[PDB]
């Protein structure tokens, strides 16, 4: 379909896949499941998910929707306020339509307003990355919430995040190694999965 | 809470305790501000015809020392009779009527209705107000309520304006009477007016070097929405002799102004942009024209149940720093305010 | 209010809340009185023989700002153990046993009882009484009640003479106790004594003006008749070193005298007339004999019903304009009340 | 007492009445001490997960006269939510969490619990307080118990660390946080730790004499036994710039200790050992190393039931007579206090 | 039955019935029921009434009846204080034995102790005079409530009253009307009020 | 039984019984029972009676045992501080287990550690005086509350109490003065009495 740096991209993601996950990454994610609590679990995704809140607000109403707009700005004053700067989920508790979701965020609003994806790079330590979601998100970064970060607590944010993201899919390692052609299915999980949050 | 309700006695034992704190560059306003109300309504049946009732509230700040003075006060306290359709008479401290309409606009999550003071010529609590109120106007034009009312001379601590609860000229007033009327018109519409006229004491008007006049009226106008979870909200006075000037005095003339709109979500939160205004003319040492308030406010008030609501708001002052703002001591920083609020 | 009664225990939330005015040429008098009171009373039955029980009540004036200080007091604060045909004992802030016969001339819509204060020995309320109470003397004399009591030194804020809870002259007092003795003649028709004696403290014999002496102590006797809704009631006392000269001290002797006679009409209103006299003898620095108090009361009550009722109260007030009455603060001038009153 | 429960929604005013009376060769200590506190405690089920509340509670002194002033104040007023159980979270004016391990040894008649005050960092109830709880430590070790939490700079009343709120040194603080934790191990048995950290204002390490330092840290460990009608509980704690040294400021270095036993006999009587000191070094001005608070106290409450109960506490109190006590305010004297009391 | 000056009255009383009442006073008490609202009208006839209860009282007391003299303080004494200067008939909602009866007054006094009327004049616009009543009635207009007045008040309120009984006594025109000889009813009319309200 | 003294005793005995019982005392305890109501007599039986509680604790922690060790405690607190100096038995209508018993004193102490009576003296006016028990018990005047008496002071008491236990015995008396040998119940009594008071404990 798209893929003009295919030959580029699956040198990466070959080395992505069979080199820094089985040699770290995934170790460093057997540690995690084993030895940091589910409960520690949860409040370091929620405590992550919830700097993008904001954002999360600010793209909503550019989409139009101020509706969900406010969903997440209930969601950051609940958490950050009386759930501990985003520990505790209490919004998820308060109300069903408070419940934590997927981020919607700048990359989201530039692909609802129909604005085409890059090319498609797989990158080495990254994943994946195009143009306009990766990157395009870091449009977020200009506003409150996400520019108070420095760019090293950024990285342990996206450590964190990409340490729990391969913990839990530990259990179904599989189909991605048990597969013809583990590089196309990757990249349409990736295609599905933004074109979803671009609605 | 009704507590009683047993052969046509009912007590209701009602309050809030509000965990809050202020954050702002000034001093005087940063910090913790917890506190707590705690009040009693009691209602009798005397006959059909006629029932007596009375409401006391009381106000204690939470937010200093046990070893702290004056952390506690009286807001509400008055007992009264209701005639059925002939209306309602009440005595003791109790709201002016002037905010019978103003108090369509002091709907914020905790800044706002501050156009005006306390004890100060009913346009908000006052000692010594009797009340006459009458919903339906007699029973003829329903949803068109007026309500009149009477207050004596507040003087001073001692001299010859002196009473017995005397003072400072900030809140002491001659006789005076005021008075207001409001319609529902079409379902959520609802228009209003306001009026009253006090007299001035002697100490007013040589003790605070701003504010000269005998008298201390206003005329207040407003209209308000309340439908499909919109609430927009308005209201315009105009005060001579009235309205203070902070420490300073009075202003001779002010014109106050608010706009409120809030909108209430089904996941129950609700969010609140207001604009509030005050602008004082002819002032007497050269401050001619003075802006006294004036401040942008956002924010937002998350309820949980009829019982548990919490609340951010964020007052944008527009102050600039005069040497009249510095001389009269009014704020001029922002202030943002956290709230968790369990009232029974 | 009765608003707990399970487990052999009872809870009763009471008060009431007063709109009230006065109307006086004495400027320390006039003008907005409004009030409010609030209190707790509790019962618990420990054994079939063993009651304990206990209340608080408090005093809040709802009548100046919310700007204002010392606008609330406790005036009942005490437990107890209740035996039945052994009697009963309490400690705490509690009336003074000269109150179990000073008690019936108390009985006015607004005024009485001014002969004395409270902090006022054992006349009225004061701190630290422990008080031992008998009804039907031990069982064996129907009719006849008694009462024993002690109260420890209250002393000066600083000094040799002072005690934690320390205050002024006019309020201190030395150890001392007194004593109550009440017959139940016919029916309706009932006589009592009551004698006190305290130690003055070495700050009321130096510096107030007036009234020296080692002891403080009074002596009471009076009448009463209650029946067929008719009021009449009498009392007569004289005091050694404890009757306050206003503001200069304490009358060295004095003799205080009140009559009151009420009807309770068919329809709900009891008219009141009294006559209340407190004379001063041998004073020093030339005042002779003075007078303390003296007036004529007429006044009127309505009852809604048991709990709300309005009155008027005129205190004719034939104190002359004395060097004395001056001097001591002591108010010369008439004064008129209206009060609403609710209660619950 | 339970006073509401309807629609999931319970409300609780609970209170006693301490007829209370001390015996002591400290005029500062002996005399009347009657008081009493009422209070409010609500609870809003929102959710099966969720759920609000609240609670305040007032004490007013009973033991001076009704002209007096500061006899009332508010030792707790805050709101919080309840996540089922990956905790709670409030706000206000609460306990220090360093009581939460510190409150085993408070359990004395009438004395101890004064190696600390309130408004003394995180020690005891405190301005502006935010306090996450959690039980059983995220459902990881059943019986363990956590807690943290942070309070706001608490600062003068002018001047560059002036807040809201202001106080004097002694009751003021900078930001600070604390955490606390406490595991039921066998049976009865329980061990406890605290750990306090707040940044110390400008004005305490200014004005008073004693004491210099950033930070005011507190270290506390503890054990209690409770079972079988045996109470025994010890506390160990050090402080740094955190325990007064009287009115001449803090004691740059304390180790506070306290020890109690006690045993509750099936008729009814609990009498109660203890031993209890504060020893503070490095003190300036020659001072050195000085005792703070030094006594043995005996003695013994008798509960009629759940609602009455009796006294008698007797400090032995083991402090010399220095020239540190005399200038520091620090009583010498013993002291014996006898109560009657009434809970509702 | 007495009536020495029937035929001085006879023709001031038809001066009254058909110029005075068709032409004035009739019309003026149809235009009060058509454009004055009813509260208006309960307002200002229990305003006035309360104006003579403070004499009524006095009255009682003289009468010997010391008791129905309180019933007429209280029903002042709630009226002028909680029902609004008199407009609000507090008092009378408070309880049965409080309600508005008709006032006593000094003429009353004079009869209950047997004094007994002039003649009977019937007067050209006032209508039944006689002189121990109507005249009498005057001596309370000389201590304080009716002592207040400007003689301009004291016309004031007898022309709201006259007005509003004619206004009241409108549906029953017809039927003094319909009569052979109505000066005797009217006179009758008026010695039955006169000497049940002295007894 | 020993009794070494048995004929001195049986000769103040019979001066006990036949003439200061019916020539005084017993006259004196007729006269209080027609003459002084009901609540004084309980007043100051409860008033004499609080005066020996402290000292009964005293001595039953001596004896091994600090539960009554401390209902008598109990007794003493409550009634003197809530009972009027002691007038009112507030212990006792309090708690079933607080009611008043006759008091263990130094006496049952030294007997429960049994060291032994001695003779038996009677005395003339007294009645009845073991070295161990009577006399024994005069160590509790030795610590407070029973030290504060004057010497005055103690004989009231024992006048007081003395009168009263005459005054209830009033009802009985009839009884003992026909049945033989009147000296020998006494002896008796005194020892079935004082023995039970040396581990076991009851009265009224
Ligand atoms: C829970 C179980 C109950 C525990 C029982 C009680 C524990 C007993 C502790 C006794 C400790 C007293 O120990 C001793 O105290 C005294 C009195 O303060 C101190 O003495 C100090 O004060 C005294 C007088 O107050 C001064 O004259 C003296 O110069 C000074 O040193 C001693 O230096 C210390 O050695
Ligand atoms: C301390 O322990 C104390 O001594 C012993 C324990 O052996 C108990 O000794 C007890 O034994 C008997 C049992 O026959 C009890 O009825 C009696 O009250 C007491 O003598 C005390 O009641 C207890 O208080
Ligand atoms: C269907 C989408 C139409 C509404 C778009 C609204 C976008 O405006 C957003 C700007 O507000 C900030
Ligand atoms: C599901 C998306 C539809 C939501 C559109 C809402 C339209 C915008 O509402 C206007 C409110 O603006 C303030
Ligand atoms: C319940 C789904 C239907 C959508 C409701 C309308 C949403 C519009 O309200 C948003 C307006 O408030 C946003 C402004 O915030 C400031
Ligand atoms: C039921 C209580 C109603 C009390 C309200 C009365 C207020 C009246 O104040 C009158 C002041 O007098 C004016 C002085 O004269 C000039
Ligand atoms: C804008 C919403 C209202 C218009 C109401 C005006 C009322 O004030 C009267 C001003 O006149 C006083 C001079
Ligand atoms: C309606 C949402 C209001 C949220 C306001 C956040 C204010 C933070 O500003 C501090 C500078
Ligand atoms: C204010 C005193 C009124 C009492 C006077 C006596 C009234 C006579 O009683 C009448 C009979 O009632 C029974
Ligand atoms: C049955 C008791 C009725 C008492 C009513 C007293 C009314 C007295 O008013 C006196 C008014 O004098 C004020 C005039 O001064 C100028
Ligand atoms: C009581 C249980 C734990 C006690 C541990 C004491 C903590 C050890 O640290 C000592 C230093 O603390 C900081 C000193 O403050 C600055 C220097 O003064
Ligand atoms: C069933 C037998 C239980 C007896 C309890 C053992 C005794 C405990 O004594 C503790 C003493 O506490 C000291 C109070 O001071
Ligand atoms: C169980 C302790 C009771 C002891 C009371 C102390 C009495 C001391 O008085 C000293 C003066
Ligand atoms: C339940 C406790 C009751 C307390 C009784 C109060 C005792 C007050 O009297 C103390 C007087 O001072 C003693 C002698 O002064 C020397
Ligand atoms: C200001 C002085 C007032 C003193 C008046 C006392 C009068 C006592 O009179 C008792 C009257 O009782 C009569 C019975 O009640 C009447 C019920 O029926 C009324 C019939 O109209
Ligand atoms: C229901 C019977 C009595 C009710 C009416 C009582 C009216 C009393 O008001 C009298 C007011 O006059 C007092 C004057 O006020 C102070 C004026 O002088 C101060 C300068
Ligand atoms: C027979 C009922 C239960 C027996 C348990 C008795 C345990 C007594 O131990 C009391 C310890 O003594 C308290 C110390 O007083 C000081």
């Amino acid at each position: 379909r798209s893929d003009p740096l295919e030959g580029f991209n699956r040198t990466m993601f070959n080395f992505n896949f069979n080199v820094v996950d089985p040699y770290v990454l995934r170790p460093v994610a057997v540690a995690w499941r084993d030895y940091v609590p589910q409960p520690a679990r949860n409040g370091l995704s929620n405590f992550t998910s919830n700097l993008e809140e904001p954002a999360v607000m600010v793209n909503y109403f550019l989409q139009g929707d101020p509706y969900k707009g406010m969903v997440h700005f209930t969601r950051f004053f609940l958490n950050t306020i009386l759930g501990m700067g985003g520990l505790i989920d209490v919004a998820g508790m308060a109300n069903p339509q408070l419940q934590r979701v997927e981020p919607h965020r700048f990359g989201s609003t530039l692909g609802h307003y129909g604005v085409g994806y890059g090319p498609y790079v797989q990158l080495p330590f990254y994943g994946s990355f195009t143009l306009r979601d990766e990157g395009g998100d870091m449009a977020d970064g200009l506003y409150p919430v996400l520019s108070w970060l420095t760019w090293p607590m950024s990285i342990g944010k996206w450590a964190v995040e990409g340490i729990e993201t391969r913990a839990q899919l530990l259990d179904s390692d599989g189909l991605l190694r048990q597969s013809s052609d583990p590089y196309i299915l990757m990249r349409e999980a990736y295609f599905q999965r933004h074109d979803f949050i671009a609605n | 809470a009704e507590i009683y309700n047993k052969d046509g006695n009912k007590l209701d034992l009602y309050g809030k305790i509000d965990g809050l704190h202020y954050f702002s560059d000034d001093k005087s306003v940063d910090g913790d501000q917890t506190y707590m109300r705690v009040g009693v309504k009691g209602e009798t049946q005397i006959n059909d015809q006629l029932t007596g009732y009375g409401q006391w509230e009381y106000n204690v700040q939470a937010n200093n020392t046990e070893s702290s003075s004056d952390q506690a006060w009286t807001r509400l306290a008055f007992a009264g009779l209701k005639f059925g359709d002939a209306g309602s008479f009440d005595y003791g401290r109790n709201y002016g009527v002037v905010y019978d309409v103003t108090s369509w606009t002091d709907v914020l999550p905790e800044f706002g209705g501050d156009t005006y003071g306390s004890d100060n010529f009913l346009q908000s609590r006052a000692n010594g107000v009797a009340t006459y109120r009458n919903s339906d106007f007699f029973g003829l034009v329903d949803g068109l309520n007026f309500a009149l009312q009477y207050q004596g001379k507040n003087g001073s601590v001692s001299g010859e304006g002196a009473t017995n609860n005397g003072r400072g000229w900030s809140k002491q007033n001659g006789d005076g009477f005021g008075t207001s009327l409001t319609y529902d018109i079409w379902d959520g519409i609802s228009a209003g007016f306001a009026y009253s006229h006090s007299k001035r004491t002697d100490e007013q008007n040589s003790v605070p070097a701003l504010g000269r006049g005998d008298n201390a009226e206003t005329y207040t106008g407003g209209l308000k929405y309340d439908a499909n979870n919109i609430y927009l909200a308005s209201r315009y006075t105009q005060t001579y002799n009235a309205t203070r000037a902070g420490s300073l005095g009075f202003a001779n003339k002010a014109q106050n102004f608010e706009v409120v709109a809030q909108y209430q979500f089904d996941f129950g939160l609700r969010p609140s942009v207001a604009y509030l205004q005050s602008k004082g003319k002819d002032l007497e040492r050269g401050y001619g024209d003075q802006d006294i308030l004036k401040y942008v406010d956002v924010g937002a008030t998350y309820y949980f149940n009829k019982n548990m609501s919490t609340y951010v708001d964020y007052k944008i002052n527009l102050l600039d720093d005069n040497s009249f703002t510095r001389n009269a001591g009014i704020s001029t920083d922002d202030v943002v305010a956290l709230g968790l609020v369990y009232q029974f």
